[PDB]
């Protein structure tokens, strides 16, 4: 045949692949953890978004830390060969590195780890993305690389405070999205996910009658270790 | 609003 | 006139910007610190590349810590409103979030807060791009947010070390500057990088005596807090 | 090869 270029992820395979929902809304009372208003909102976007690119949604709702590591190690033993991509989204507290359980924590680089390319097979070669609206802190504004091919899509900037509104869902979340279903047929993921970055940093403000939560911004932050372009439609 |  | 679009950054002001170079080769003999072989290869290969892109270059070689504060202070006061974007690269021992200056280390966090939308004015809402290649640790494989407009070039996925050829430069600097001469007239500079993360991912594997240090992989990763897309040529 |  003629000249063939391969500067894009294969994503024409039978199945786009799973997307996992892991929503937590209520944590264990001795956690001290307050109750995640508007969450829920996301969650129903998310499966809606995800469900018109054709990924296979499972939605999770309040899930200990046990129950999140049993989930993930459970999904990435699955046979992914008919499946283009894997997709997985956090809805929780947390803080850098750190995703919370309904009982306590998880370390994101145990999630992670278990769909590492040499940890599943079936995914090697194939884009792993973390989607993560969660805290990072509390400030205020041998052939292929075993952790090749994971893209992070975190909602703030490291060691920030994330924002969600009780009534409208998280900002970051919220943003996602729209900018999915009005680019996903258009633009590769990275632009994508720039055009959420600055709805999140241009459209949001935070209302607070407490001069210290009052008047901040945020800006969400995409970590890419992909090593080639995304585009979740194929010709 | 509320933070995460 | 005719309908305006806005999504990719401004960059034809009268200059691209600076670009900044600080080349850490020998380190105080108190530190315990190798001499860093090959980096003057990187550092002449980005004096060139970014040359050719019309950056102002400036060089620097083997700063202390005291001095690369002073040197970021300093060109963070600069009056930069004639410049579209402004680009450090450091290149160094280093551990997660440190850079290391001849006698001794420096926070990341310490250098590009200089360049924050609040307290570098004239670059406010303009790409400012921080190129570092260094370790990481030791696994081996209120318009505007504050934060908004910094891109993160690092050599290497977060917790791990970073891979440096004595005779031909830093497997990361080699081919950053490979990508660049090939593409900055035709790709945005996220595509770029994701072909400098799949160059390094795939045309690299070290080589050693030790068991430990042999036949080991590496991948980059790009931390976008963008808002727009950047391309280095204009219409 | 080296580490940095
Ligand atoms: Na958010
Ligand atoms: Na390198």
């Amino acid at each position: 045949s003629g000249i063939s270029l391969d500067n894009s992820y294969k994503m024409d395979y039978p199945e786009m692949g799973l997307c996992i929902i892991i929503n937590n809304k209520n944590f264990h009372k001795s956690t001290g953890m307050t109750s995640r208003s508007g969450t829920d909102v996301d969650a129903a976007n998310l499966r809606e978004t995800f469900r018109n690119l054709k990924y296979e949604v499972r939605n999770k709702n309040d899930l200990t830390r046990e129950e999140i590591v049993e989930l993930m190690r459970d999904v990435s033993k699955e046979d992914h060969s008919k499946r283009s991509s894997f997709v997985c989204v956090l809805l929780s507290h947390g803080e850098e590195g750190i995703i919370f359980g309904t009982n306590g924590p998880v370390d994101l680089k145990k999630i992670t780890n278990f769909f590492r390319g040499d940890r599943c097979r079936s995914l090697t070669g194939k884009p792993k993305l973390f989607i993560i609206q969660a805290c990072r802190g509390t400030e205020l504004d041998h052939k292929i690389p075993v952790e090749a091919d994971f893209l992070y899509a975190y909602s703030t900037a490291p060691g920030y405070y994330s924002w969600r509104n009780s009534k409208d869902g998280s900002w970051f979340i919220q943003s996602l999205c729209a900018m999915l279903k009005q680019y996903a047929d258009k633009l590769e993921f990275m632009h994508i996910l720039t055009r959420v970055n600055r709805k999140v940093a241009t459209e949001f403000e935070s209302f607070s009658f407490d001069a210290t939560f009052h008047a901040k911004k945020q800006i969400p932050c995409i970590l890419s270790m992909l090593t080639k372009e995304l585009y979740f439609y194929h010709l | 609003d509320e933070v995460d």
